[PDB]
RNA sequence: AGGUGUUGGUUGAUAUAGACAGCAGGAUGGUGGCCAUGGAAGUCGGAAUCCGCUAAGGAGUGUGUAACAACUCACCUGCCG
C-alpha cells in the first residue's frame, strides 16, 4: 500500500527527534532493542535479577529513578507473549524538560524493517544507533548460490537475512566406463546440466523482479568448482539482471552454511554501490558543461530564476548548504516574503529595515533549506537526488559550484 | 564543401579531366561522346555544359560525370560534394 | 449529398435575380479566410455574396433567355473565381465602401504587384543578422549602428516582374506590406447592359 | 560553408528518396512497391531517416 | 511602450510553479508580485482561467479582465468554497435558466462578429455543452425551441 | 504470410448539372471548448464532440515544440475535357 507506508515513514521520524534530546538526569534511562527472532521468555528472566541488583545503588534518587522504571517496562512485555516481525524497541525512565518539570514516560513499538540488533543501556538521555542508521540504510542487494548440490535465493538488507527460495537437484557423475557410448554419454550428461542452469536463470525471474523493474540497486553470485561462470555468462541469462551482476564469489561451504560467508567475501564491494550511483550524477554534471546546448545553472539566485518556471529534471544538491530560510515580517504595513541568507548575513546584520516607510523590519523563525526543498520536490520537479563529495569528482563540485545545481530540461535563455 | 573542384577539358570537348575533389590525389578522365560538345559557361563560374542533336547520347554523357563523383567510406546525407545535373530543355529558344 | 445540395441553389438564382435587377461582378486572386468574414459585417443589410462553379452558372441562365433576354449577354462574362455581389439601393456607395476598406498584410512569395514600389529609408530593431544573401539583387546597404538604415533606392519588384524566391525570402528579415489585399473589380452589370 | 541553394540540387539524389524494409534498397520519394524482385514488389516502405 | 501581453493566470486563487517569468523577466517585473496582482482584481472568479490584459508601460501594468466563453457557466452554477483532492470529472450537471443565456447574449453583442439574435445564442448554448447541462430539452431540442416562437429579441 | 506480372469473376460508389490526373487560390471565430497536468492553443491522454458565415474551411489528416509559433491535408474553386 502507498497510502499506508508513508504516513508510517515520514511520522516517526519526527517522533525520534524529540526523544533523543530528552536530556533527563542520573543514569535511570532504559534504552533497549530486540532482534525478531528471540522469545521474550529470556528477557522477564533477565530483568528479574536486574531489580534485586538495582537495589545495592548507594545514592537515594538515582536508585528508587531505576526501581520505578524497572517495573513499568516489566508490564509492557506481559502484554507481548511473543516479539512480531521486526523487533520492539522499548523506551521507559523519566526526562526534565522546559519549566524545572519531570514527565515519566514508557513507549514500546514494533518497527518497519526486520532489525537484528541487541541493546541495554542507562544514560542521563535516550540512545539511537541501531534505528538512524538501518531504517535510513536503504537500497537492497541479492544473492544466488550455484552448485551441484543445491541452489539458494536470499537478501542482505544492512544487517538482515532473510531465505527467500531453494532447490536441491540429484546431478550426474563425471566418470566414463565404455567406448561408442562414452562418446554420447559426455553429451547426455553435459544435458542435464543445462537444463539446472536454465531452472536457475528461470527461477531468477520468480524471486527478484517487480514493475518492468527490478526491485534491487546490486547483485552477487556465489559458487564453487566455477558454476556461477556458467550461469553468469549465458544468452538464456537476461540483460539487466546480467548488468548488476556485482561479484563472482569462490568459497568453501554450501546451503545454509555458505550464505553467511558470502555477505563477509564482499566487505569491500557491498559498500562501493552508492560510490558509483553518486559519481555518475557528478560526472554528468561536468558532461553538460563542456557541451555547447546550455542547460545548467548555480548559485541560491539563479536556480530561483529557473525552478519557478520551467522545473529543473533532477535537483542537484550537496546536502550540507549552511544556508537556511528565515521568513521576514513587517511592524507596521504588515508586509511579508520569504529570503535566503549567507554566512555572515544571518549572525548579525541590521540592514533588516523597511526602508520603504522607515520602520523595523523583524524575522519569524527559520527552517532548514535542505528540509525545505523536501517539503516541495513534487512540486517543483521530481526525484530529490541528493550528492555528497568524497570522490575524485565530488570534490570539486562543493567548492566549484557552492552546493546546488540544476539540469534543465528545455533551451533557458538566461541573462547575464 | 572545401575543396574546389577543377574541372578542364581537351579534344575540342571529347574528354574531361576532374582534379581535387575532396582533396584527393588521383585525376578521374570521362569521355563524353561523338556527336556532343562538351564547354564552360560564360555567366556562370563551375558551370559544365552538354550539347548535341541527341537526347540519349547527350543524356548518358552527363550521367558518367555524375558517377566519378560519389562518396565511398562516408555517411553520404554529410558530405554533399560532386558535380549534378540543373537545366534541361533546348540549344535555341522560339 | 450532392443531388439535394444543387436543388436550393436554383431556386435561389431564380429568387436573387429578381429581387436584385441591378448587379457586379467580382473576383478572388489573394483574399483569405477572416477577411471574408470582415468584409461580411461591412454590408450585410445591402449587399449577398454567391460565388459558384461555371456550368452552374451557364445551365441557370438557359432557363431565364426566355423569360428575360436581358440576362444573354452574361455568357461570355466568367473568367477567374467569378462571383455575383449583388446591389439596388445604391452602386455609387456598395463600391466605394470596398474602396477604403481594403484589408492589409505582408505580400506573397509569387504574386505581381501594380505599382513600381519605391523604397525609402528604415530601422528593423534586431541583434547581428547578415549582409551576405542581400547583396545580390543590387541594393548594397550600410549596416548602421545595429539596424541597417537604407543607402540606395534601388526598386526590385516593378510592373509585370514574378516576385520569385532570392528577393521574397530576404524581405522576412525586414517586415512590409506593399499593398492591402482585396477583390480587383473587372465589369458592372446594371439595369441589362454592362456601364463602367 | 555551403550556399542554401546549392543544397537542395545536392540532396535530392542522397537525401529525398524511399526505402524497402525488406530489402533496403533506394527507391524515389513518390513510390509505393519496391522495383527489385527478391522482396517481391512488397509495399513496407518507409522513408530515408533525416540528418541532425 | 504599450504592448498588451495574455497571461492565463490561475485567477482567484494561488497557484504552484509560475511559468510567468520568460514574458516578465527580461523587461522588470518580479517573479513573486504578478501571482499576487491577479489574486484580488480578478476577485470571485475563484478557480477560473481568464486571459488577463497588461497594460505594459513605464510606469506599472493596469489590471483588467476579458470577456470569454467558459468563465460564465462554471460561475452561475453555485458553490460553496471547494478542496483541490478533485474526485473523477470535477464537471457538473444542473439546470441552467434561460434568464442568464438571453443576457449572455446581450454582452456577447459587444464582441461583435455575428448576424442576428437567431445566432448568436445557439452559439452560447454552444459553449454551455462543453461543460455539461441542458435547458428543457438538449442541443437537439433547442434548433426546435428557437423556432416559431423561441425567446428572440 | 505477400505482389500495382498479367488474367477471369463479385459488390458499391463517382460523370457533359462538367469528375480522375496534374498545375494554381482559400483551409476561419465564441475558442486558448471544458476534466485531469508544471502546459494540453486541434494535434501524449479521458470520455463528451456545438452554431453566426457561406462557393468552401472538420470541435482536426500529419510534421513540429516545455506552451505555441510556424508548414500541410479533409472540403470547395480557375484551367482541362
Amino acid at each position: 500500500s502507498a497510502a499506508d507506508r508513508n504516513v508510517e515513514i515520514w511520522k516517526i521520524k519526527k517522533l525520534i527527534k524529540s526523544l533523543e534530546a530528552a536530556r533527563g538526569n542520573g543514569t535511570s534511562m532504559i534504552s533497549l532493542i530486540i532482534p525478531p527472532k528471540d522469545q521474550i521468555s529470556r528477557v522477564a528472566k533477565m530483568l528479574a535479577d536486574e531489580f534485586g541488583t538495582a537495589s545495592n545503588i548507594k545514592s537515594r534518587v538515582n536508585r528508587l529513578s531505576v526501581l520505578g522504571a524497572i517495573t513499568s517496562v516489566q508490564q509492557r512485555l506481559k502484554l507481548y507473549n511473543k516479539v512480531p516481525p521486526n523487533g520492539l524497541v522499548v523506551y521507559c525512565g523519566t526526562i526534565v524538560t522546559e519549566e524545572g518539570k519531570e514527565k515519566k514516560v514508557n513507549i514500546d513499538f514494533e518497527p518497519f524493517k526486520p532489525i537484528n540488533t541487541s541493546l541495554y543501556l542507562c544514560d542521563n538521555k535516550f540512545h539511537t544507533e541501531a534505528l538512524t542508521a538501518l531504517l535510513s540504510d536503504d537500497s537492497k542487494f541479492g544473492f544466488i548460490v550455484i552448485d551441484g548440490s543445491g541452489a539458494l535465493f536470499g537478501t542482505l538488507q544492512g544487517n538482515t537475512r532473510e531465505v527467500l527460495h531453494k532447490f536441491t537437484v540429484d546431478l550426474p557423475k563425471k566418470h566414463g566406463r565404455a567406448a561408442q557410448s562414452a562418446l554420447r554419454f559426455a553429451r547426455l550428461r553435459m544435458e542435464k546440466r543445462h537444463n539446472y542452469v536454465r531452472k536457475v536463470a528461470e527461477t531468477a525471474v520468480q524471486l527478484f523482479i517487480s514493475g518492468d523493474k527490478v526491485n534491487v540497486a546490486g547483485l552477487v553470485l556465489a559458487g564453487s568448482a566455477d558454476f556461477k561462470t556458467e550461469l553468469s555468462q549465458s544468452d538464456m541469462f537476461d540483460q539487466r539482471l546480467q548488468s548488476k551482476v556485482l561479484k563472482l564469489v569462490d568459497i568453501s561451504y554450501g546451503g545454509e552454511n555458505g550464505f553467511n560467508q558470502a555477505i563477509e567475501l564482499s566487505t569491500e564491494v557491498l559498500s562501493n554501490v552508492k560510490f558509483i550511483q553518486e559519481k555518475k550524477l557528478i560526472g554528468r554534471y561536468f558532461d553538460e558543461i563542456s557541451q555547447d546546448t546550455g542547460k545548467y545553472c548555480f548559485g541560491v539566485e539563479d536556480t530561483l530564476k529557473a525552478l519557478e518556471m520551467g522545473a529543473v529534471e533532477i535537483l542537484i544538491v550537496y546536502e550540507n548548504l549552511d544556508i537556511m530560510r528565515y521568513v521576514l515580517h513587517c511592524q507596521g504595513t504588515e508586509e511579508e516574503k520569504i529570503l535566503y541568507l549567507t554566512p555572515e548575513q544571518e549572525k548579525d546584520k541590521s540592514h533588516f529595515t523597511d526602508k520603504e516607510t522607515g520602520q523595523e523590519h523583524e524575522l519569524i523563525e527559520s527552517m532548514p533549506l535542505l528540509e525545505w526543498f523536501a517539503n516541495n520536490y513534487k512540486k517543483f520537479g521530481a526525484t530529490l537526488e541528493i550528492v555528497t563529495d568524497k570522490s575524485q569528482e565530488g570534490s570539486q563540485f562543493v567548492k566549484g559550484f557552492g552546493g546546488i545545481g540544476g539540469i534543465l530540461r528545455y533551451r533557458v535563455d538566461f541573462q547575464g | 564543401a572545401h575543396f574546389p573542384i577543377n574541372v578542364v577539358i581537351q579534344e575540342n570537348g571529347s574528354l574531361v579531366e576532374i582534379r581535387n575533389f575532396l582533396g584527393e590525389k588521383y585525376i578521374r578522365r570521362v569521355r563524353m561522346r561523338p556527336g556532343v560538345a562538351c564547354s564552360v559557361s560564360q555567366a556562370q563560374k563551375d558551370e559544365l555544359v552538354l550539347e548535341g542533336n541527341d537526347i540519349e547520347l547527350v543524356s548518358n554523357s552527363a550521367a558518367l560525370i555524375q558517377q566519378a563523383t560519389t562518396v565511398k567510406n562516408k555517411d553520404i546525407r554529410k558530405f554533399l560534394d560532386g558535380i549534378y545535373v540543373s537545366e534541361k530543355g533546348t540549344v535555341q529558344q522560339a | 449529398d450532392r443531388a439535394t445540395w444543387k436543388s436550393n441553389y436554383f431556386l435561389k438564382i431564380i429568387q436573387l435575380l429578381d429581387d436584385y435587377p441591378k448587379c457586379f461582378i467580382v473576383g478572388a486572386d489573394n483574399v483569405g479566410s477572416k477577411q471574408m468574414q470582415q468584409i461580411r459585417m461591412s454590408l450585410r443589410g445591402k449587399a449577398v455574396v454567391l460565388m459558384g462553379k461555371n456550368t452552374m452558372m451557364r445551365k441557370a441562365i438557359r432557363g431565364h433567355l426566355e423569360n428575360n433576354p436581358a440576362l444573354e449577354k452574361l455568357l461570355p462574362h466568367i473568367r477567374g473565381n467569378v462571383g455575383f455581389v449583388f446591389t439596388k439601393e445604391d452602386l455609387t456607395e456598395i463600391r466605394d465602401m470596398l474602396l477604403a476598406n481594403k484589408v492589409p498584410a505582408a505580400a506573397r512569395a509569387g504574386a505581381i504587384a501594380p505599382c513600381e514600389v519605391t523604397v525609402p529609408a528604415q530601422n528593423t530593431g534586431l541583434g547581428p543578422e547578415k549582409t551576405s544573401f542581400f547583396q545580390a539583387l543590387g541594393i548594397t546597404t550600410k549596416i548602421s549602428r545595429g539596424t541597417i538604415e537604407i543607402l540606395s533606392d534601388v526598386q526590385l519588384i516593378k510592373t509585370g516582374d514574378k516576385v520569385g524566391a532570392s528577393e521574397a525570402t530576404l524581405l522576412n528579415m525586414l517586415n512590409i506590406s506593399p499593398f492591402s489585399f482585396g477583390l480587383i473589380i473587372q465589369q458592372v452589370f446594371d439595369n441589362g447592359s454592362i456601364y463602367n | 560553408i555551403i550556399e542554401p541553394s546549392l543544397r537542395q540540387l545536392a540532396q535530392k539524389y542522397n537525401c529525398d528518396k524511399m526505402i524497402c524494409r525488406k530489402c533496403y534498397a533506394r527507391l524515389h520519394p513518390r513510390a509505393v512497391n519496391c522495383r527489385k524482385k527478391k522482396c517481391g514488389h512488397t509495399n513496407n516502405l518507409r522513408p530515408k531517416k533525416k540528418v541532425k | 511602450e504599450i504592448k498588451v501581453v495574455y497571461l492565463r493566470c490561475t485567477g482567484g486563487e494561488v497557484g504552484a510553479t509560475s511559468a510567468l517569468a520568460p514574458k516578465i523577466g527580461p523587461l522588470g517585473l518580479s517573479p513573486k508580485k504578478v501571482g499576487d496582482d491577479i489574486a484580488k482584481a480578478t476577485g470571485d472568479w475563484k478557480g477560473l482561467r481568464i486571459t488577463v490584459k497588461l497594460t505594459i508601460q513605464n510606469r506599472q501594468a493596469q489590471i483588467e479582465v476579458v470577456p470569454s466563453a467558459s468563465a460564465l457557466i462554471i460561475k452561475a452554477l453555485k458553490e460553496p468554497p471547494r478542496d483541490r483532492k478533485k474526485q473523477k470529472n470535477i464537471k457538473h450537471s444542473g439546470n441552467i435558466t434561460f434568464d442568464e443565456i438571453v443576457n449572455i447574449a446581450r454582452q456577447m453583442r459587444h464582441r461583435s462578429l455575428a448576424r442576428e439574435l437567431s445566432g448568436t445564442i445557439k452559439e452560447i448554448l454552444g459553449t454551455a455543452q462543453s461543460v455539461g447541462c441542458n435547458v428543457d430539452g438538449r442541443h437537439p431540442h433547442d434548433i426546435i425551441d428557437d423556432i416559431n416562437s423561441g425567446a428572440v429579441e
